[PDB]
């Protein structure tokens, strides 16, 4: 039959030793004790469990001859018999509740002392303790400093990757590290399954922990055990026991891979409170068990010893970074005492950008102001005002604007990147087209890549096709999308600043007449802008060392330099930014008849728009709204509530050196 | 003295006595009894009350229980809140056919000719094993008749979560809806309704050949409730005014600088014409057609929202605005659609960006003025259909500006006959 082994690991002893852990720790009085205690007053709802503490108490009781063994070891090889002999060893000293609990509102308990009030009343099944459970067990693992305090080897941890984790360390206790890309929905699990048994005495009761799952026909019910049927047993979903289910997939990071390889993935399972502690994009490293699955499900009849495996999830460190959606905090309220006490400061946060590409301060200087954002909220009646700036950048190649573009991305927690294709499912299309298992269809039919308050950039913008063309028409003014296919309606709310780079197909500059140049695109997508920006490469000796000079200085400490000088760093700015926009200043009246006289001279510059050669000088009321928003900009950067006529000054100043570079 | 089977009930003024806020807590734990009971105690109610008893014996009593609680998002549905009562607001995906649900059966004794009537339960039918009649009593000679039957009405609706829940541009998730009787049909694609109603789990058949479950269980909700998101007189003391004319031209654009006399054009085209379709001569054409064309400073697409937004029955469109025969995406079968024009019939269909036509579809409206009926021929379908319906489309000129001296026909790039 089935032949036996002898192993040097006996469980009775582990488990005494588990118990009298758990009563005795003194990391308050006992800190096992007290978590018990506000698990019995139904205040607690998962339990975790510290290995370190196990080690360390072990380790200083070892100075007395009575300690035999190791347990944080045997954890390390198996884990779920630990699981289940710490949930029987807890149950079993299982605290009285010292406060008052609502127990009106546990249905599950009502039903069951129902039941107890039935049976027992005629002189009563003992139910298994998992149904009666109300917590969850956790485990944390070591830390390398623990180890570090001791001679032994106890490490653990060390977040392996995906592609390092091979079939021995299956059944342990093991740390992976990656990226997570697909995170799927919460769904009810079953764990205990009750059965009613049509007033037939005691209700028949199954546990299944497989993944498949299978009815009962006939019960035990003595009456019903009789030589006829009493009665068809059904499942009842109020008696039985349920859990919270959710199943995602891990990516090997870009670093870790092999040259000439491709990523490799592995699901991962949680149950319980930790449902929802991780979301799609973000770099964690997860500690649980690795656990084999049956190839079964699927059925083929093949693999006769090939399974599939995944792993369990008990604990996990989010990492990465956090926005925090500048919650208020003393630190960087002094730290923006600290950027009040430092006086002017955009020039400072235009500095502060992009050190690497030398010079271009106006770029930068309208970039400082996109990052705030024009006037918005309506006005009277309704009539529809956008907040976002839309600035396009004109330039040959080789003036770095893909690289600014790139920094501000970057420094931008909302910024994306896109391009005339390359990639299909960004434009016009939704990220969960025929993305189900099911292929559920999900979609909501026209929308863009999070474009509500987002920064759209995008490089070679007369290289993308009609669609995407007609997209950028239909976000135009913050216009809603509203392409339809097959009767969906869901149109999305498009407020989003556009960020255009592109070069005339010719590459280069030329004397002639300058609309001949333009963005070879229709000139009511170039009037839509808000400020057109020229960069012209004109060879010149002094203009082309500097940069030369810096560009070579930067390469030769393989480092930023240290010839830039900027008190502001890329996170203060990060935070002034959002500060700036939490002030949001509100207009002023008396500027209205410096802005109308601006304006009529602009259309008198308009009355010379035909002599030519720079012809952009044209007329549009969006010319006056735009100098608006940008004077607005300019109080919003820096000022308190209120609006100056040096705003409108400065944007004005800000427009002509726009035209200035057309030359 | 209506004769209607209809009550609402408010939670929140059932919330308001002390002894029915027990009720309301018993009714969140245990919805079905509670509704059950209600009814039941309703019934006897109009008894009690109108002491014409004939009309109360064929009626049945409902109740529509709302405002329960806040509303949740499926974002946030623990397993913890099965069999509870819920609120939801969403967008209508989906709708489905009537589905038949069984709930008496109908059974005959074959070799005799007998028929006896069975009830069922949970969906699962007893069926018996033997004819009542011991006369024959054989236990092979029943068969049911699927037609002789009664039924009721099931219907499924797909609802999917508002966009206001989703922060950080996640994607939407679907929950599955189920209507029963007056509850039918009472929501169409694109509706935002707000629903109150129980949660369910189910187990899934999985493998249809065997008696094998999935350990997950799917969700869906069941509802009791549903709400969305002589003035004649009136009429004349207005028509006798005398300067109506010039009040309800600039009524219709309050933030439109003067531009009085297309205002008053625009109006008097949204007010339309007659139609008249005499036997021995033919129809004649009753809609009104007008053009814009200006240089891309003048808001001219405000006016085309205005009326849009105005008038009773219109589409905004842009430069497919037809119908025409398309494969169905969720069911693998063969419909035939209509268009944008058709969709205006009566109407004032809005056309932006007239200049960007293309070629192929510019005919079509070369074919829908002058006959104001379009005909397709595809897929074996040969049938007519009606538009009737006004274009008032704006266009504009090659270039960064209309030159004056250049007649309009250069500017604009359109075929002649089409603007004659
Ligand atoms: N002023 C500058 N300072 C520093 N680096 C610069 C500067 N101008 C260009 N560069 C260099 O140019 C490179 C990136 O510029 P890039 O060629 O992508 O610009 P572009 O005008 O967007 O062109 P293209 O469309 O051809 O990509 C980097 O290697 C960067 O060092
Ligand atoms: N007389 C006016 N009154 C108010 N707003 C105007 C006026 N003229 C132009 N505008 C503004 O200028 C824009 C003109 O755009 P428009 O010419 O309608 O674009 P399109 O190319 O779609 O026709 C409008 O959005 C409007 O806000
Ligand atoms: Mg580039
Ligand atoms: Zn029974
Ligand atoms: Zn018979």
């Amino acid at each position: 039959a089935l032949p036996s082994i002898q192993l040097p690991v006996d469980y009775n002893n582990l488990f005494n030793e588990i118990t009298d852990f758990l009563v005795t720790f003194k990391q308050k009085g006992p800190k096992y004790m007290a978590m018990l205690q506000k698990v019995a007053n139904r205040e607690l709802n998962s339990v975790i469990i510290d290995l370190d503490d196990i080690l360390q108490y072990q380790n200083e009781k070892f100075l007395q001859g009575t300690q035999a063994d190791d347990l944080v070891s045997a954890i390390q090889q198996n884990a779920n018999h630990f699981t289940e002999l710490f949930c029987r060893a807890i149950d079993n000293n299982m605290p009285l509740p010292t406060k008052e609990i609502d127990y009106k509102d546990d249905v599950l308990d009502v039903i069951l002392n129902q039941r107890r009030l039935r049976n027992e009343r005629m002189l009563t099944e003992l139910f298994p303790p998992n149904l009666t459970r109300r917590y969850f067990l956790y485990f944390k693992p070591l830390s390398q400093n623990c180890a570090r305090r001791y001679r032994k080897k106890a490490i653990s941890s060390k977040p392996l990757s995906v592609r390092q984790i091979k079939g021995d360390f299956l059944g342990q206790l093991i740390t992976v590290r990656g990226i997570i890309t697909r995170v799927s929905d919460v769904k009810p699990a079953v764990e205990v399954i009750a059965y009613t048994c049509d007033q037939c005495g005691y209700e028949v009761f199954q546990e299944v922990n497989s993944r498949t799952f299978t009815p009962l026909s006939e019960c035990t019910s003595e009456e019903c055990s009789q030589n006829q049927t009493k009665g068809q047993l059904f499942m009842s979903t109020r008696a039985s026991k349920f859990s919270a289910f959710q199943e995602c997939k891990i990516q090997e990071l870009s670093q870790q891979v092999p040259v000439g390889h491709i990523p490799r993935s592995l699901n991962i399972h949680v149950n319980g409170t930790l449902v929802r502690s991780l979301s799609p994009g973000d770099i964690v490293d997860v500690t649980g068990i690795f656990l084999p699955a049956p190839y079964t499900g699927f059925k083929a009849l093949k693999a006769g010893l090939l399974t599939e495996t995944y792993l369990e999830a008990q604990f996990v460190r989010q990492h990465k970074k956090k926005f925090a959606s500048f919650s208020l905090t003393s630190d960087v309220e002094e730290r923006v005492m600290e950027l009040i006490t430092s006086g002017d400061v955009y020039n400072r946060l235009a500095k502060s950008i992009a050190p690497e590409i030398y010079g271009n301060l106006d770029v930068k200087k309208a970039l400082l102001l996109l990052l705030v954002g024009g006037v918005d909220k309506r006005v009277g009646d309704g009539m529809k005002i956008r907040g976002d700036i839309n600035v396009c950048l004109m330039g040959d190649p080789g003036v770095a604007k893909s690289q600014l573009l790139k920094a501000i991305c970057k420094i931008s927690p909302r910024g994306v990147y896109t391009t005339g294709k390359g990639s299909s499912g960004v434009g016009l299309t939704a990220a969960v087209m025929k993305d189900p298992v099911t292929d559920e269809m999900i979609l909501e039919g026209g929308a863009l890549v999070l474009a509500d308050n987002g920064i759209c950039c995008i490089d070679e913008f007369d290289k993308m096709d009609e669609s995407d063309r007609t997209a950028i028409h239909e976000v135009m003014e913050q216009q809603t999308i509203s392409i339809s296919k097959a009767g969906i309606n869901t149109t999305l709310n498009a407020r989003t600043s556009i960020l255009a780079a592109a070069n005339p197909l010719y590459g280069r500059y030329n004397p002639r007449l300058s609309p001949l140049d333009n963005i070879n695109l229709p000139a009511a997508l170039l009037s839509r802008f808000d400020i057109l920006f020229l960069m012209l490469d004109i060879p010149s000796r002094d203009d082309d060392e500097k940069l030369a000079e810096h560009v070579t200085y930067v390469h030769m400490h393989n480092k930023q330099p240290d010839l830039d000088f900027t008190p502001v760093e890329p996170s203060k700015m990060r935070e002034y930014i959002a500060y700036a926009k939490t002030k949001r200043p509100v207009m002023s009246e008396a500027v209205n008849d410096y802005v109308v006289q601006a304006y009529i001279r602009l259309r008198q510059d308009s009355k010379r728009e035909m002599d030519s050669k720079f012809s952009f000088g044209q007329a549009t009321p969006r010319t006056l709204l735009g100098i608006i928003r940008l004077s607005q900009a300019l109080a919003k950067l820096r000022l308190a509530d209120m609006v100056d006529i040096d705003d409108v000054e400065e944007a004005l100043r800000l427009v002509r050196v726009s035209k200035e570079s057309l030359y | 003295e209506l004769g209607t089977s209809n009550l609402n009930l408010d939670a929140r003024n059932l919330l308001a006595y002390k002894q029915t806020e027990d009720l309301y807590h018993q009714l969140l734990n245990y919805p079905q009894e509670v509704i059950s009971i209600m009814d039941q105690t309703i019934k006897d109610c109009m008894v009690s009350l109108i002491v014409d008893l004939d009309e109360i014996e064929t009626k049945f009593y409902k109740v529509r229980p709302y405002n329960v609680g806040s509303c949740k998002g499926m974002r946030e549905l623990n397993p913890n809140d099965i069999d509870k009562l819920i609120n939801l607001k969403g967008l209508v995906l989906r709708s489905t056919p009537v589905i038949p649900d069984m709930k008496v059966a109908f059974f005959k004794c074959n070799v005799c000719d007998h028929t006896m009537a069975v009830e069922i339960d949970r969906g699962v039918i007893q069926e018996p094993a033997r004819c009542e009649r011991i006369d024959c009593n054989e236990p092979n000679s029943m068969s049911l008749i699927h037609n002789r039957c009664s039924f009721a009405d099931k219907q499924v609706i797909k609802l999917q979560e508002t966009p206001d829940f989703v922060p950080d541009g996640q994607t939407p998730h679907s929950i599955s809806l189920c209507v029963y009787d007056e509850l039918v049909d009472s929501c169409r694609a694109g509706d935002r309704i707000e629903v109150t109603g129980t949660f369910r789990s189910i187990p899934i058949r999985a493998n249809s050949r065997q008696r094998v479950l999935k350990s997950l269980y799917k969700t869906y909700v069941d509802v009791v409730h549903v709400k969305k998101v002589q003035d004649l007189a009136k009429i004349r003391e207005v028509a006798a005014r005398e300067d109506l004319y010039s009040l309800l031209a600039r009524s219709i654009a309050p933030s439109i600088y003067e531009l009085e006399d297309v205002k008053k054009g625009i109006l008097l085209q949204l007010f339309g014409g007659t139609n008249k379709t005499f036997t021995k001569g033919g129809r004649y054409r009753g809609d009104i057609n007008i053009l814009l064309c200006g240089d891309p400073s003048t808001s001219k697409s405000q006016i085309l929202q205005y009326v849009h937004k105005i008038t009773p029955r219109g589409v905004y469109t842009s430069g497919g605005l037809t119908a025409y025969i398309t494969r169905d995406v969720d069911t693998k079968q063969l419909v035939l659609e209509s268009g944008a024009l058709v969709l205006s019939d009566g109407g004032v269909c809005c056309i932006d960006e007239f200049d960007k036509m293309s070629d192929s579809t510019r005919s079509v409206l070369h074919e829908v003025m002058e006959q104001q009926t379009i005909s397709i021929a595809k897929a074996g379908i040969i049938t007519t259909l009606n538009a009737r319906s006004s274009i008032l489309a704006s266009a504009n000129p090659i270039g960064s500006r209309y030159n004056p001296n250049l007649p309009v026909t250069e500017n604009i790039d359109l075929p002649p006959p089409l603007l004659s």
